[PDB]
């Protein structure tokens, strides 16, 4: 049974082509998001190990779910005739870190530093796994406002992590790298990487930088807020134009503008309350 | 200035 074990609410998110139902497991009252996807509109379809067909989202959530929270946990999951339903943990209290950035501006720089840190972190997690995301970006980022703790959702875009080229691509346009402007293909790490200099510049600025496919293939980043000099670096760095040009995850981590990280409840104790 | 969200 399905609407038996769960308690279902109303809508949750912006506003989109997209249903997540927030719900409350009758087992224990834990908080739930309920995520409809109609077949009909599926992008990649994966094998689970049953041989069941289902969408690569499900394939995908099933490889990143465990104990570490930087990523959305799939719990379950139901098929219907014409749709899969996804039962996904939800925290709470939560914001989207697209309207945190749109209600408080650019962020310090203490605050963005946790923020990207926390990041890293879960992209690794999701690396690991053999999990590529493809849509990091602040819409796609959960801020659990009481613990401090950051998470990546919506793998709807994701695929299996592969060394070889991508040549299809479902993300965010204005995150995307400019190989996948100008030629229509792109390797998963570095293009990761180039998402991940969009959402840092968007943190320590207020707003993207990219608008415009000219702007993203032009290589030149313009500051419109005070930023620093270690940050500005690191920003170009992830940003640069030639892929192979990026950083590593690795050289990210131990660039200057990211040492002595706060954690996440001091995050929340300073920053959040 | 204009932020705004983007789909996918
Ligand atoms: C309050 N609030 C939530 O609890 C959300 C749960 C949520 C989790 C995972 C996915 C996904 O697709 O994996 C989608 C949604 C959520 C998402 C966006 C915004 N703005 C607010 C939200």
């Amino acid at each position: 049974p399905l609407e038996s074990q769960y308690q279902v609410g109303p809508l949750l998110g912006s506003g989109g082509f997209g249903s997540v139902y927030s719900g409350i497991r009758v087992s224990d009252n834990l908080p739930v998001a309920i995520k409809h996807v109609e077949k009909d509109r599926i992008s990649d379809w994966g094998e689970l190990p049953n041989g069941t067909r289902v969408p690569m989202e499900v394939v995908l959530l099933k490889k990143v779910s465990s104990g570490f929270s930087g990523v959305i946990r799939l719990l379950d999951w139901f098929e219907r005739p014409d749709s899969f339903v996804l039962i996904l943990e939800r925290p709470e209290p939560v914001q989207d870190l697209f309207d945190f950035i749109t209600e408080r501006g650019a962020l310090q720089e203490e605050l963005a530093r946790s923020f990207f840190w926390q990041v890293l972190e879960a992209v690794r997690h999701c690396h690991n796994c053999g999990v590529l995301h493809r849509d990091i970006k602040d819409e796609n980022i959960l801020i659990d406002l009481n613990r401090g703790e950051l998470k990546l959702i919506d793998f709807g875009s994701g695929a299996l992590l592969k060394d070889t080229v991508y040549t299809d691509f479902d993300g965010t346009r204005v995150y995307s790298p400019p190989e996948w402007i100008r030629y229509h293909r792109y390797h998963g790490r570095s293009a990761a990487v180039w998402s991940l200099g969009i959402l840092l510049y968007d943190m320590v600025c207020g707003d993207i930088p990219f608008e415009h496919d000219e702007e993203i293939i032009g290589g030149q980043v313009f500051f419109r807020q005070r930023v620093s000099s270690e940050c500005q670096h690191l920003i170009r760095w992830c940003l640069a134009l030639r892929p192979s040009d990026r950083p590593t995850f690795e050289e990210i981590q131990n660039h200057p503008w990211m040492q002595d990280v706060l954690l996440p409840q001091e995050t929340a104790e300073i920053h959040l309350h | 200035r204009k932020r705004r969200r983007h789909p996918s």
